[PDB]
């Protein structure tokens, strides 16, 4: 093959590195890549506790499901310019605390924190790189969340609000705000969930919701759908 | 012996049908055996070579059948065993590949949805072209095994009405061998609307049906085209080891030769414009 | 932003104190650059695989 | 006061705006009319290095022109010996979001940092056999944009926290900290002499430093958009820039404004890195598109097209004899373009 | 980074023993290994050889069938089964390791080797006596093979060899012209295709010893009979 002795030793040296990324790009693949978005104060720390610099990454394996989750919010720098290592994460897990809908940010001029929540989503929704990724939206602290309903309504952060201080009339009106901000209603699938003290049932939410992306991301990849 | 039945004026119906459908399959397949290697988003996903392996055999199966078709029921004019029978065997080659590649299409979806975890990395590039050769091979080598194995030309066996040179101890392998995978698929595809059932109780039983009616629309769809086509071909055929054999059955399963090539036309339609990721290509293109 | 208004214009002091040449020496030292180094370029001229390192 | 300090910084800004006006008497696109055009270049694709399993982010040809060391999204970092297409080296990241890579140009050691804010230096050229990290170069507070080793001991790792720093190897301590940027810094380059270096920015402003004076020489404005690939002229007085309103520009050290500008009015996409070739004629520009193309350096003329890759063009690099280019894309193949 | 060996003693002919070394201080599992044997007033000669990950052995053709070297890269051991040894396979046993990527310089260490007494092709020619030699004194130790051993890929593949005695041998020139890591560069090779020099230009009384070469081209990898120095 005009290859020298030490030429050859090269070329099975390239082999069983080839075959050394391949047995580890298949330890890559059986594992599940999400990503812990979320604006600040919102409660993410709630969840990477409930289930196990710069990104984070957190393993954690459930029904032998073996689950990656990657919270840049300490980051902070320009989301533009790093958003696109994430574009084939399987399912975005957004957090949205739901207690902020009365407290505002001081830094911005009006700045109801809910207000930015919703336009961090509307931000990664229409992303040109999360079209496919389905997010699973989180909508942390209900508990604290009737807690001060019951003393100041919805009205605050939304005036096209037309209801009583109820939590069931309420929380359901801020998911129907919440899953409608995206352009795409038949690219992905918006998940929805209310955490508050649901510590077992929030893994088994993401397990059942990745296992519903997983299967709707495969039969495209067959074509079938 | 010769079996010179022929219709006195539904033979050039059929005949110039056939010239043209036989065409108007391949005006159906040119554009997606093109789509699926012009575009490059296509070809990389592993189960597009088993849509690219049914493209194929539904062109090399479609113009090498109905020459075939057409000029036997004209005047009868081949003759010979070597004008007939490596013809047919080249014939039953692609029409045993092409259900091959409907088998392998079946078992990519069948795991994709039993085992979804797992499909990623078992359906891959390698392992692809792994079964997209040797169903293609095993094939041909189960369509040119008369003229390798047994006529009733080269040696004694009870030679077919339906077919001259192919005996009937070939026609329980051959409907063996075709329906011991065309009954997998009609489990195959059984599992998808089932496994998808009990997925799509789930998603509304926790909250937060509809999936798999989505689903159900476009798997009938190719489930009825494996049964209104392969159906009631294979039902006359079965005859041949039966003591049927009548005359109307040999006028009527001549009009059930030409279903194996509208099998082919619709084929392409039921996977590849049902293919969103193959629709786009067509818009774009 | 006292100390952040300041370092901007102690900055642009230096910045503004640059002996600038003009585009018309300075575009023909570039274009002199080139001339003169084109022979040494194998992306201008294709040189055959005699020369090649990446024939085969 | 705040306010008579901005009334002040723009006459400064209105003093620097008449000095670059008075020295732009000829524009070097008229100058460089009356030559021979380039005509067109064609390159075909020699090799494809195959082995990586996501979108390559950065890769960097080694000093000796045959190594190529190439950073992409899993956790691997492979060294290819780029004439017979063997990977030498896979160097298994610790955090697999790497958006850089740099070769020393002594060939003993390769840097690869990214979204983890850490600048790992590995030491390839090993006693033990397996290529080993010597240095994790943490300090940083946003990702790590670029890493450049100007010897075996310093090494100007460009981060997204709007700065710019200088490092001792050896010792794990910034020696220098460039500052000055609004925005992060996208990508820098050295001068051929090392003495120099600029830093693209998403500010639309490229930033000539000193790395022995600790600031500023001075400050190239005129993109659009954020700054996001520089390549030094080869003769080290001049510098492309590359950005998001799908426009290289080409700056000068000297005259310390822009010469001319490179753009079709068909692309319309963004520019991932810019390179120019040896002798600084070609000006390589990687795009959205899924394409490079030669933009010839003096005239503005798109020289040829090298369409290969099935996604974006996110590195780019010509080797130091100028024999080959090497582009990466985001799909995960590699091709050399001689 | 050691290679002790194990193994050794007097076996009789037609007897068998199995040679072991331990290799330690080093990604083992990434090094083709090799065995080569010195005959005990004679010079080097190779024997077996094995890669990464075992997926290549080849034999040097006198013991070729009746040894089987291999190795278990999890124990970080390399074994040597030797099997109806003659009255020339006594030698002391060397291993060596050499890793083969671009650049990389193989045969760089070499084991301790036990003796292992019995009861009673490129062709790589040197030829030069006992040099006697001052130090500080410019000394050219010139190999000659018998074919051109400059590769289509223009590497010469040849290696030159310091054994100390009472030592085992330790890499100089890792193709025609490089250094070892630890070399002082003092030493200096030359020349192309037939012809080579090692030319030592400075020297001391620390570089005494028996100079061997090697040809690296094909696998019959045979070694010149070392040109000894001396005070
Ligand atoms: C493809 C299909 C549907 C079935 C093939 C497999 C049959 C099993 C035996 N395989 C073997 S070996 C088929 C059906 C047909 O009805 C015919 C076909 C092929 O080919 C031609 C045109 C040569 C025939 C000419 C003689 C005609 C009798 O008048 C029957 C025509």
């Amino acid at each position: 093959c005009t290859l020298s002795a030490e030429d050859k030793a090269a070329v099975e040296r390239s082999k069983m590195i080839d075959r050394n990324l391949r047995e580890d790009g298949e330890k890559a693949a059986r594992e599940v890549k999400l990503l812990l978005l979320g604006a600040g104060e919102s409660g993410k720390s709630t969840i990477v506790k409930q289930m196990k610099t710069g990104i984070v990454e957190t393993h954690f394996t459930f029904k032998d499901l073996h689950f990656k989750m990657f919270d840049v919010g300490g980051q902070r720098s320009e989301r533009k310019k790093w958003i696109h290592c994430f574009e084939g994460v399987t399912a975005i897990i957004f957090c949205v605390a739901l207690s902020d809908y009365d407290l505002v940010l001081a830094e911005d001029e009006e700045m109801n924190r809910m207000h930015e929540s919703m336009k961090l989503f509307d931000s990664i929704c229409n992303n040109k790189w999360f079209t496919d990724t389905s997010i699973i939206l989180f909508l942390n602290k209900k508990d604290l969340f009737e807690e001060k309903i019951k003393k100041s309504p919805l009205t605050i952060c939304y005036p096209e609000y037309a209801g009583s201080n109820t939590y069931e009339e309420a929380a359901a009106y801020i998911q129907c705000q919440f899953e409608d901000l995206n352009k795409r209603k038949d690219t992905k699938e918006i998940y929805t969930h209310f955490t508050c003290a649901t510590d077992t049932k929030n893994v088994q939410f993401v397990f059942d919701a990745v296992t519903d992306v997983i299967i709707k991301n495969n039969l495209k990849d067959c074509g079938l759908f | 012996e010769c079996f010179m039945v022929l219709n006195p004026s539904q033979q050039l119906a059929i005949a110039v049908l056939s010239l043209t459908l036989g065409t108007f399959t391949v005006l159906e397949n040119l554009l997606v055996l093109c789509v699926i290697l012009h575009s490059r988003s296509l070809r990389c996903r592993p189960s597009y070579h088993f849509i690219g392996s049914l493209a194929v055999a539904d062109l090399l199966g479609s113009v090498i059948f109905v020459y075939s078709f057409i000029d036997f029921h004209v005047f009868h004019r081949k003759d010979s065993r070597n004008v007939f029978l490596f013809k047919l065997g080249g014939v039953t080659a692609s029409f045993t590949a092409s259900v091959g590649s409907l088998f392998l299409t079946a078992i990519d979806r069948y795991i994709s949805i039993h085992r979804p975890l797992a499909y990623k990395r078992i359906v891959t590039r390698p392992k692809a072209v792994v079964a997209f050769c040797l169903m293609w091979t095993i094939a041909i080598v189960i369509a040119v095994l008369p003229l390798l194995g047994w006529n009733c030309e080269k040696l004694q066996s009870v030679c077919s009405d339906i077919f001259p040179h192919i005996d009937k101890t070939y026609l329980m392998f051959w409907i063996g061998v075709v329906s011991v995978l065309l009954l997998f698929i009609v489990y195959a595809y059984m599992y998808i609307l089932w496994k998808a059932h009990s997925h799509a109780v789930r998603m509304i039983q926790r909250g937060t049906a509809r999936m798999d009616i989505e689903l159900a629309k476009t798997l009938v769809l190719i489930l009825v085209v494996l049964i209104i086509c392969w159906g009631p071909l294979l039902a006359i055929m079965v005859y041949d080891v039966f003591g049927k054999m009548n005359k109307l059955i040999k006028t009527v399963f001549a009009f059930c030769s030409m279903l194996c090539l509208l099998n082919s036309t619709v084929n392409p339609i039921i996977y590849a414009l049902r293919s969103k990721d193959l629709r786009h290509a067509f818009r774009s293109m | 932003s006292i100390a952040q208004a300041r370092k901007l214009v102690e900055q642009l002091k230096m910045e503004a104190n640059i002996d600038r040449i003009k585009v018309s020496k300075a575009a023909a030292d570039l274009m002199a650059y080139c001339e003169a180094h084109a022979k040494e370029d194998p992306l201008l001229t294709p040189v055959p695989a005699s020369e090649n390192p990446f024939r085969e | 006061e705040l306010d008579q300090l901005r009334q002040e910084a723009e006459q400064l800004k209105n003093q620097i705006r008449d000095a670059r006006k008075a020295c732009a008497d000829a524009t070097l696109s008229q100058i460089t009319n009356n030559i021979d055009p380039v005509g067109r270049i064609q390159m075909r694709t020699r090799r494809t290095l195959r082995g990586h399993l996501a979108k390559i982010y950065a890769m960097h040809w080694g000093t000796d022109s045959r190594l190529l060391v190439s950073a992409s999204q899993d956790g691997k970092l492979i060294i290819w010996d780029s004439y017979t297409t063997n990977k030498v080296h896979a160097i298994p990241l610790r955090s697999s979001w790497v958006m850089t890579c740099a070769y020393a140009p002594s060939g003993n050691y390769v840097a690869c940092g990214g979204l983890d804010n850490i600048c790992s230096i590995y030491n390839l050229k090993t006693r033990e056999g397996n290529v080993r990290v010597s240095r994790e170069l943490a300090g940083h507070t946003g990702y790590l944009s670029c890493c450049r080793f100007l010897d075996d001991n310093q090494i100007v790792t460009s981060s997204g926290d709007t700065t710019c720093a200088l490092w001792d190897i050896e010792t794990g301590q910034q020696t220098t900290t460039f500052t000055g940027h609004t925005g992060d810094v996208m990508s820098l380059s050295l001068a051929p002499d090392t003495r120099l270096f600029v830093s693209g920015a998403c500010d639309a402003s490229a930033k000539l430093w000193d790395v022995r004076e600790g600031m500023c020489r001075q400050t190239f404005t005129g993109h659009e958009s954020d700054i996001n690939a520089i390549c030094f002229f080869p003769n080290g007085n001049a510098f492309a820039t590359g950005s998001d309103d799908a426009t290289c520009r080409l700056f000068d050290l000297r005259a310390d404004q822009e010469l001319m500008t490179y753009s079709h009015d068909n692309i319309i996409c963004g520019i991932t890195s810019v390179s120019f070739s040896k002798s600084g004629r070609l000006l390589l520009a990687g795009y959205d598109d899924f394409n490079c193309n030669v933009w010839d350096a003096l005239k503005a003329d798109r020289a040829g097209v090298l369409a290969g890759h099935d996604n974006r063009v996110s590195c780019l690099g010509v080797t130091d004899d100028g024999m080959a280019v090497a582009t990466g894309s985001w799909d995960s193949f590699l091709k050399i373009w001689n | 980074v050691q290679l002790v060996e194990s193994g050794g003693g007097l076996v009789q002919p037609g007897g068998s023993r199995k040679l072991s070394c331990s290799a330690s201080g080093f990604a083992f599992s990434s090094f083709g290994m090799h065995w080569v044997r010195q005959a005990p007033e004679k010079g080097l000669e190779w024997v077996a050889y094995i890669s990464s990950g075992s997926g290549t052995i080849y034999y040097a053709d006198t013991v070729k069938g009746r040894f089987t070297i291999s190795r278990d890269d999890p124990k970080n051991t390399l074994f040597l089964q030797m099997t109806s040894l003659r009255s020339e396979d006594t030698a002391m046993y060397y291993c060596v390791r050499s890793i083969y990527y671009y650049g990389s310089s193989p045969f760089d260490f070499w084991g301790q080797g036990t003796t292992l007494t019995v009861s009673s092709d490129i062709v790589m020619t040197q030829a030069t006596s006992s040099v006697p030699v001052t130090p500080g004194e410019s000394v050219s130790i010139s190999c000659r093979s018998s074919k051109s051993l400059l590769h289509s890929n223009g590497n010469t593949y040849l290696y030159w060899f310091l054994q100390r005695p009472g030592q085992s041998p330790q890499l100089l020139i890792y193709r025609m012209s490089n250094l070892a890591s630890g070399v002082p560069d003092r030493f200096s090779g030359s020349g192309s295709g037939t012809a080579f020099t090692l030319t030592i230009s400075r020297l001391s009384a620390e570089d005494v010893g028996v100079y061997y070469c090697m040809q690296h081209l094909e696998y019959p990898l045979t070694f010149g009979a070392g040109t000894k120095l001396e005070l």
